[PDB]
């Protein structure tokens, strides 16, 4: 099947900025097709036969190219354009798609709002103990979270999960859960969530002390 | 264009 | 409007088969090719095969021949894909999609998990600030949903009536069990004077849990 290569894999763009992404094929193709996929939903047709806009696609989008080289352009980036775009070919069978260009909206920096939570009484009755840290509504997505117990970092047992850019304010959010045994949890006093983010020179820290 | 693509899948 | 309603999230055992459905509406079902496309976590899209319901013509990406079987039933405007000899490489989202002169309409996707892990009901844990204290005019609460299998669980706050200020995070798999969490931010004169409850449904284990978030 024909391999389509998309460039760049990831990029961010400010509101108003012109955006151009690329599709490169190993064989000449007569047309390329582009699909948009918003986080959490199905792909949608975006551009068909190289340059025609699909139903509902705003005029700031355009496509062009020929041979082995095609591109999709946004004349001025808007928040609703943040999405993954795939190119696609019917020159040979089966149809194939590129691996995607993920387009993110570059908004202004925002520090995470950090919240830390002790294990619940319910979980302790079962012999486990999870400490949870939420880091909400930050930008950019580059962040590092560390757990410190009585001042020593704890690296094993940490599960992290993230949301994609918020539909309203374009920020990211993250959850971090450190799971210990109940006995372990009870042998220490200080529990700290520490975040390193470009919005602060020092780490952004929330803490609690067991039974205090 | 639909007829062409139909033949391609056939 | 053209619409494809796909069957729900499904768990299947390695070596078994699974049938997925796609109910079409809004167009003359017999006159368009309908296809299935696969998307694995974090990867591009892969074409499987399709059928022309007007006469039963069916064609496949050669890779999926003898693995996938596509059929369509025109009196119920429904297309089906059957996948056999399942392995871990088959866990993915499967979309049905129509072509006119391109893939012009897509279903919402069906997520297939292939696994031998045991079905396990979730434990639901309330997350509240230590001592019930706050640091300003907003307070963040949460719900930790741990130790369940398979996906999905659905989580709402106050039966869905509390929807703004919510962040519900994607589940993370570890050692055949999922962990999910959700935070909710309200005004500090709202909670605890008003009730906040996380509602968790895990249909695979036939479980629903309501957990009220209490201070301290």
């Amino acid at each position: 099947q024909i391999v389509l290569t998309q460039s760049p894999a990831i990029m961010s763009a400010s509101p108003g900025e012109k955006v151009t992404i690329s599709c490169s094929a190993t064989s000449s193709v007569s047309y390329i097709y582009w699909y948009q996929q918003r986080p959490g939903s199905s792909p949608k047709p975006w551009i068909y036969r190289t340059s025609n806009l699909a139903s509902g696609v705003p005029v700031r989008f355009s496509g062009s190219g020929s041979g082995t080289s095609y591109s999709l352009t946004i004349s001025n980036m808007e928040a609703e354009d943040a999405a993954t775009y795939y190119c696609q070919q019917y020159q040979s069978y089966p149809p194939t798609f590129g691996a995607g260009t993920k387009l993110e909206l570059k908004r202004t920096d925002a520090a995470p709002t950090v919240s830390i939570f002790p294990p619940s009484s319910e979980q302790l009755t079962s012999g486990g103990a999870s400490v949870v840290c939420f880091l909400n509504n930050f930008y950019p997505k580059d962040i590092n979270v560390k757990w410190k117990i009585d001042g020593s970092e704890r690296q094993n047992g940490v599960l992290n999960s993230w949301t994609d850019q918020d539909s309203k304010d374009s920020t990211y959010s993250m959850s971090s859960t450190l799971t210990l045994t109940k006995d372990e949890y009870e042998r220490h006093n200080s529990y700290t969530c520490e975040a390193t983010h470009k919005t602060s020179t020092s780490p952004i820290v929330k803490s609690f002390n067991r039974n205090e | 264009f639909k007829e062409e693509l139909d033949k391609y899948f056939k | 409007e053209v619409q494809f309603q796909q069957s729900g999230t499904v768990l299947a055992r390695p070596g078994a088969s699974v049938k997925m459905s796609c109910k079409a509406s809004g167009y003359t079902f017999t006159n368009y090719w309908i296809h299935w496309v696969k998307q694995r976590p974090g990867q591009g899209l892969e074409y499987i095969g399709g059928t022309y319901p007007g006469n039963g013509d069916t064609t496949y990406n050669q890779k999926f021949k003898g693995k996938a079987k596509v059929t369509a039933v025109t009196p119920t405007s429904t297309a089906y894909m059957d996948l056999s000899s399942l392995t871990n490489e088959d866990s993915a989202v499967y979309y049905c999609t129509r072509t006119g002169s391109y893939f012009d309409y897509w279903g919402q996707g069906t997520t297939l998990t292939v696994s031998s892990a045991s079905t396990t009901a979730p434990s639901v844990y309330p997350l509240a600030p230590v001592c019930g204290d706050t640091t300003g005019s907003s307070v963040t609460l949460g719900c930790l949903v741990k130790g369940y299998f398979p996906e999905p669980v659905t989580l709402t706050w106050n039966s869905g009536s509390l929807s703004s200020g919510v962040h519900t995070f994607p589940a993370v798999l570890q050692s055949d069990l999922y962990t999910l969490s959700s935070s909710v931010t309200v005004t500090s004169s709202t909670w605890p004077s008003q009730s906040i409850t996380c509602n968790v449904a895990h249909p695979a284990s036939s479980t629903k849990v309501d957990k009220k978030i209490e201070p301290r």
